[PDB]
RNA sequence: AGUGUGGAGAUCGAAGAUGAUUAGAAACCAUUGUAGUCCACACUGCAAACGAUGACACCCAUGAAUUGGGGAU
RNA sequence: GAUCUGGUUGAUUCUGCCAGUAGUCAUAUGCUUGUUUCAAGGACUUAGCCAUGCAUGCCUCAGAAUCACUGCAGCAGGAAUCUGCGCAUGGCUCAUUAAAUCAGACGUAAUCUGCCGCAAAAAUCUUGCGGCCGCAAAAUUGGAUAACUUGGCGAAACGCCAAGCUAAUACAUGAACCAACCGGGUGUUCUCCACGUGAGACGCCCAGCGAAUGAAUGACAGUAAAACCAAUGCCUUGCAGUAACACCCAGCAGUGUUGACUCAAUUCAUUCCGUGCGAAAGCCGGCUUGUUCCGGCGUCUUUUGACGAACAACUGCCCUAUCAGCUGGUGAUGGCCGUGUAGUGGACUGCCAUGGCGUUGACGGGAGCGGGGGAUUAGGGUUCGAUUCCGGAGAGGGAGCCUGAGAAAUAGCUACCACUUCUACGGAGGGCAGCAGGCGCGCAAAUUGCCCAAUGUCAAAACAAAACGAUGAGGCAGCGAAAAGAAAUAGAGUUGUUUGUCAUUUCAAUGGGGGAUAUUUAAACCCAUCCAAUAUCGAGUAACAAUUGGAGGACAAGUCUGGUGCCAGCACCCGCGGUAAUUCCAGCUCCAAAAGCGUAUAUUAAUGCUGUUGCUGUUAAAGGGUUCGUAGUUGAACUGUGGGCUGUGCAGGGCCCUUGCAGCCCGUGAAAAAGAAACAAGAAACACGGGAGUGGGUCGCAUGUCAUGCAUGCCAGGGGGCGUCCGUGAUUUUUACUGUGACUAAAGAAGCGUGACUAAAGCAGUCAUUUGACUUGAAUUAGAAAG
RNA sequence: GGAAGUCGGCAAAAUAGAUGCGUAAGUUCGCAAGAAGCAUUGGCUCUGAGGGCAAA
């Protein structure tokens, strides 16, 4: 009743539920990335769908378009800023051939595994998922935030994971306080 | 009648969120019309910020401290439209109400017996009882006895401290006006030519300093000054010039960049 | 009640129209007055926004009008003789506006002597007793007007026809003015 | 309008045809409007002739226009 | 084909009759035969009423023919 | 992502449907459910029926208190009750409803309009003193009636009488002088001039706003000179100059507006009878405390401009012809005079004339509240929209009406029909399609919860101080697998059994959860912070144990089973089952999705199986038996290569030709001043200061001086040129289309900017750490058709 | 009260003039039809409408 906010949706199952060359090609995407199920994998295909959409539509109209040239330049800098789009790649005509694995490459739990942080992607969406790294000092606990590229030498622990400035992780707690009471 | 106002129906340029209210200050009847004003309650929540509630505006507001045209006003409900000029003793703000590049309202300051001088265009030229030409204008107010060569169109510089009118404009071709409907509202211009079609609305054609040649109908023109260099009053910051919205998007984002 | 609104009537392609709406009070009617030939007799009317309206029930006198001379004297109705619309409210002396009416015309007896001198029978007004000066003014009135026989007649008989001119049900009066021209000598006709 | 009846008493019918464009089969189909006008005697129009309009207050339970040309 | 009213009625022939065939066979076959079939006037308007192929217009490769009108020898 | 697959045959190629497949803020249901954010929620059927409680009331410096009300010592609060304002807004629901409602765009010059803004206001014979007269002047007006008291009636009743006071800003009456300008009608009135458009004073009758009737204004704008006569100006004793005016005013209007007004406004004549008009004959504050103190209010009239109301209608708007004619006694289309209305109008009476609508689909019938919008979609489209914003309508069904500025009002009244409740049987009550909640209906849908803290509404009203307004509107919670975003169920190792599985040995970490110095919040609950800062609990089967359908094909997944033995069954379709079941009824494994997954019914795509884009008609379904033939659709060519010069292109076969520039009376004639020829209505010929902010470009001296004449000129003239207005003239030129622009609510959909930790969002916020910058931002779009 | 009387509505009752509106099945399209049914009606005092002849 007279409640006045959106609530989209980001992702769409596929059109044909039962394809093999689909489903191993999606269970590849699963282990080597390390997702919890294939709805990930659907939030990126609609992603990438909708930026492929629009651009398809910006190069239609003239370069000398104003449409064309405010929103073909705003687009540009999405791709970059977000490290989609390599930064000498200045046409729009590549964002066209945009991947679904460029997209994952810039999850937090990609580029910590990618920096020697976490030994595997497995133990990146842990580390994340505990409150363990925090991105310009600020604590991340979310396995898909998409990081730019200004923000990837700010990436660390954060100071106050036991892995670093701040006190003792839950193991090494409990277990003083067993001696202490046994005392 | 009715007397609410829902938060949708409201009118953009107050910037009231629709999260917040499921209403809003129903502006009573006055000066503005309620589609062309900000409430007093409005302009002292949400613009100047000095309340923090509602509740904290009608403190101020009936405590006279809010004066509109050298009058003093209690309701938070009062229209306060456009080209009055709004003084707060207490803080001694004498800011004027003015329509910027992008159509919305601006709080242009104003200087010292600024406040004084204050514009009012002429909608209606009539006889009261005794054959007495009086002038209605924009803002509602009836000038009892105006100048012989004012006509409709025209707008009066108007005295707000002696209650007088000190000089007229005539609205002609080469005159600074400033447009006050519309997307095209907010924009200062030089009348060119305007085409006149009897019974239908009047079309004027403008073409401000950059040489931008953009129309409008010729009831939202408002002069502002016998020409484009020199004005009656202060205007808000962007001069009337709307530039290109890339290179609005350019520079801003330069700006930005500049502060890191 | 009476209403005003189109919702009853038929369409021009002669459909019936389907009401969905009860009736309003913006579009209501009143009933008739029926004004007739009597001593004053009004009642008010409160009608909308509070202003009131004037239901004149029988009425008397009013103010009639001499056109060409732009004097109005106020004068006791004393027939009505014509009604374009029907024969009945001629019969039942319903006071309606253009309806055709007698008057009395001793006010514009009285008046015509005081003004220019000219008694049409010859407290009564008498020329002679004016002073020297006035009759000065007199011949200078009397090169600029010039009467007319039918309406010269009517005065010395003592009774004028004249139109009502004013709403007796809506502004609770009957005004009028007298016949003169053309419009006199149509009437003239259907009365004869 | 083009002047379609002028069998009453100080009264015609005009005809207002037009084109309607329907959206879907990109194509245009005649269209035609009917409208009692008041005619002044100083005009005395026929049937086919061509008239101009002008709106004036109700007339009658049908009549808003009011002739203002006869072509 | 059927209907109405007047004709006509040679042949053929729905219905009907008789004889065969047949397990049965007023079916195919045989001999007949009414209405029809033919005409005038008036109805009907139901076809494999077909080229199972709507009408109008333009372009369109080859050889031998065919019907009507023209031109040349 | 502009996509298909299984089923007709012994096989084949088609047509064609069935079946499959994906989505739905799309409903129900079955199974299952650990965290968090954001949420729809008795519409579908019965606009069915309903107990209860609440939802619209309101007071301060500022209308009224002698509460036998309170506290102090007359003051300050102040119940009740008059008075004033509001209750016509909000909130529900979607029954009615197709020249109606609605959307966009225009009107009201056809009107009404409380609260709100800005303005205007000279009518008025009053009062205290002696007998209408005289004196005098800060006007020292009059009756009620509330509350309250007494008596009370009545079962009760949001029921009632009678008597005594008593107020107001309730009701009524009424203010002469102070205090003007202004004109009309007059006097057998007085002073004069010659012997009447003569002049001057004075007496009286009217000369206020608004409303009624009538008369005049509310402009002209297509000619130049003389006589003549009467009157009146002047010079002096005949017409040059010259506003108008027989003074106390020597310019105190010869000039409203619109596109257009019978409008605004002014003058003249008659009129206002309750159906109008006070300086409320009002209240409160300040100081210098004032028969002239200065403010804040409050109110009656008049006025327009805002907020609204009502009416009209330019284009658009589903299916149906097994609905072809509709309307017109008794209004149907129009006219005349009226009536009624706030106003126009056949809205209505009387009288006239036969009109008005229809195959471009009238009339009738059926389903529907209309948009903004949702779903799906390569595009074109198809479909849904009771539902939050806007417009309309209703309050069981009907119909009438009072008050009020505004209602045909319903938590207002009156009546009838259906139902209904209490009663002392005399009688009196009711209207949840408001909130919360019941019964029936159903396949089908929350709590008799907290609060005015935000947003707003009303209100006599800032807050505060004996001093705190109402609000089931609304906000915040409970229930809530409609739907949507982020996300648990674990991460690494050493040894043995190139990798890899399995049995070990462990290691560190976080959350669910338990709490708090506390934070949030009206208070709570939720989220965020933390597990001491001297001092804050907890995961190893990390049992803090994941389900729903399947495993012949479509369609990912088995030579395992075991029985039934065409049975029991499965199976959306094809098919499986008749004793070695591919399909049945289970285990394991495997598959698919996953805190989600089946089933049913609708709808979109699939579907080029509705085809405008874009289908098919020989034989698959489908050219009418043939001609004629109206509406309808479609419809043949033609007014039409512009030329020259310089430079330039692998030009090409002095000429033609791309690109760039300058010329062209830009066919021919006839001379670019003129005239002529083409044109030119956006043109030309007249003609208007009341046309141009003083008649547009091109420092003392003339007028005159009883003049704020303190005013005018200071180039003379001519000539054309133009911004405005009017009249006269083209044997008069539009529309579709297309390019720009104006006009056009949000929510919703795109989109710029924005690390709300991310995202579904929102329009915020960022920085130095600062007594503030960014003169912070809140861009831009599209949104049918018609105008 | 209304056919319960009686073989049986026998007999009686009942409808009724004129004007306007309205009228079903069936049909040989002529009818059925006065189908069936509603409504008005008096007396007075008026008002309209419907004509003949003569005159430049
Ligand atoms: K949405
Ligand atoms: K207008
Ligand atoms: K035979
Ligand atoms: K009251
Ligand atoms: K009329
Ligand atoms: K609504
Ligand atoms: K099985
Ligand atoms: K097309
Ligand atoms: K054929
Ligand atoms: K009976
Ligand atoms: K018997
Ligand atoms: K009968
Ligand atoms: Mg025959
Ligand atoms: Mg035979
Ligand atoms: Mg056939
Ligand atoms: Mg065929
Ligand atoms: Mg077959
Ligand atoms: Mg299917
Ligand atoms: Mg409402
Ligand atoms: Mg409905
Ligand atoms: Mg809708
Ligand atoms: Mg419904
Ligand atoms: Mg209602
Ligand atoms: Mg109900
Ligand atoms: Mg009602
Ligand atoms: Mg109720
Ligand atoms: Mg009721
Ligand atoms: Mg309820
Ligand atoms: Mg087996
Ligand atoms: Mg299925
Ligand atoms: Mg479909
Ligand atoms: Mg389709
Ligand atoms: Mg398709
Ligand atoms: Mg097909
Ligand atoms: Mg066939
Ligand atoms: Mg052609
Ligand atoms: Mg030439
Ligand atoms: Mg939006
Ligand atoms: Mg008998
Ligand atoms: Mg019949
Ligand atoms: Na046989
Ligand atoms: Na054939
Ligand atoms: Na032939
Ligand atoms: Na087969
Ligand atoms: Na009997």
């Amino acid at each position: 009743m007279r409640n006045y906010n959106n609530f989209n949706r980001v992702w769409k199952a596929p059109r044909r539920p039962f394809e093999k060359e689909r489903l191993d090609r999606e269970m590849k995407l699963c282990g080597q990335y390390g997702l919890r199920c294939k709805r990930e994998i659907w939030r990126v295909n609609m992603t990438l769908s909708k930026m492929r959409r629009t651009a398809r539509l910006l190069l239609t109209l003239p370069e000398n378009h104003p449409r064309r040239l405010l929103e073909g330049s705003a687009i540009m800098r999405r791709c970059h800023e977000y490290g989609f789009l390599d930064e000498e790649k200045d046409k729009l005509d590549y964002v066209l051939s945009l991947t679904v694995p460029d997209i994952l490459e810039r999850r937090l739990q990609t580029i910590v595994f990618k920096a020697g942080l976490a030994k595997s992607v497995h133990h990146a969406r842990v580390l994340i998922q505990q409150r363990h790294i925090a991105v310009a000092k600020q604590i991340v606990t979310i396995p898909s935030f998409i990081v730019r590229v200004s923000s990837e030498r700010h990436i660390a622990f954060a100071d106050a994971s036991p892995f670093g400035n701040g006190r003792t992780g839950r193991v090494k707690r409990v277990r003083a306080k067993a001696a202490k009471r046994h005392a | 009648a009715k007397k609410h106002l829902k938060r949708l129906y409201a009118p953009k340029d107050w910037m009231l969120s629709k999260l917040t209210g499921v209403f809003a200050p129903r502006p009573r009847p006055g000066p503005h019309k309620l589609r062309e004003c900000l409430p007093l309650l409005v302009i002292i929540r949400n613009r100047l910020k000095y309340a923090l509630n509602a509740r904290e505006g009608e403190m101020i507001l009936r405590q006279g401290l809010v004066h509109v045209d050298n009058h003093p006003r209690r309701d938070g409900k009062y229209p306060a439209g456009f080209m009055d000029v709004v003084e707060i003793p207490k803080t001694g703000d004498r800011f004027r109400l003015m329509y910027d590049v992008k159509g919305r309202f601006a709080l242009v300051n104003l200087s010292e017996a600024e406040a004084q001088i204050k514009l009012m265009k002429v909608v209606n030229l009539y006889t009261a009882t005794g054959r007495v030409p009086v002038a209605v204008t924009h803002d509602g107010h009836r000038i009892r006895y105006p100048d012989p060569h004012t006509s409709i169109g025209d707008t009066i510089v108007y005295n707000v401290k002696e209650k007088k009118c000190v000089d007229l404009i005539k609205n002609r071709q080469g005159k600074a006006v400033i447009v006050t409907g519309g997307a095209n509202r907010g924009r200062i211009g030089e009348i060119v030519k305007v085409e006149c079609h009897p019974g239908a609305f009047n079309i004027a054609h403008l073409k401000d300093a950059s040489g931008a040649e953009f129309a409008t109908r010729a009831a939202n023109i408002f002069v502002i000054g016998k020409d484009l260099n020199n004005l009656q009053v202060t205007v808000p910051k962007q001069q009337g010039l709307r530039m290109n919205v890339i290179q609005e998007r350019e520079e801003r984002l330069i700006a930005a960049e500049a502060r890191k | 009640g009476i209403v005003r609104s189109r919702l009853h009537k038929r369409k021009i392609t002669g459909g019936k129209t389907k009401i969905h709406r009860k009736r309003m009070k913006a579009e209501l009617g009143r009933l008739p007055a029926n004004t007739r030939l009597g001593a004053r007799r009004v009642s008010p009317v409160r009608a909308r926004g509070g202003n009131f309206k004037i239901r004149a029930l029988r009425l008397d006198t009013g103010n009639f009008a001499w056109a060409s001379e732009a004097i109005a004297h106020r004068v006791r109705l004393l027939d009505v003789v014509y009604n374009a619309t029907s024969n009945e409210l001629v019969r039942t002396k319903t006071l309606v506006k253009n309806c055709i009416v007698a008057v009395d015309a001793a006010p514009f007896k009285r008046w015509y002597a005081k003004h220019y001198g000219i008694d049409l029978d010859a407290d009564k007004y008498d020329v002679n007793k004016a002073s020297p000066k006035l009759q000065r003014e007199w011949t200078r009135r009397r090169r600029n007007h010039r009467v007319e026989k039918a309406i010269a007649d009517q005065l010395r008989e003592g009774r004028v026809l004249a139109r009502i001119t004013s709403r007796p049900g809506q502004s609770g009066r009957a005004d009028g003015i007298l016949l003169e021209g053309a419009e006199l000598q149509f009437y003239l006709k259907r009365l004869e | 309008g083009v002047v379609h009846s002028t069998k009453m008493h100080r009264t015609i019918i005009i005809r207002r045809n037009y084109l309607h464009f329907i959206k879907k089969y990109q194509r245009y189909q005649k269209r035609h409007k009917s409208l009692a006008v008041h005619c002044s005697p100083a005009f005395d129009p026929k049937q086919g002739d061509e008239v101009v309009i002008g709106q004036c207050r109700p007339l009658s339970k049908t009549i808003r226009y009011n002739v203002l040309e006869v072509v």
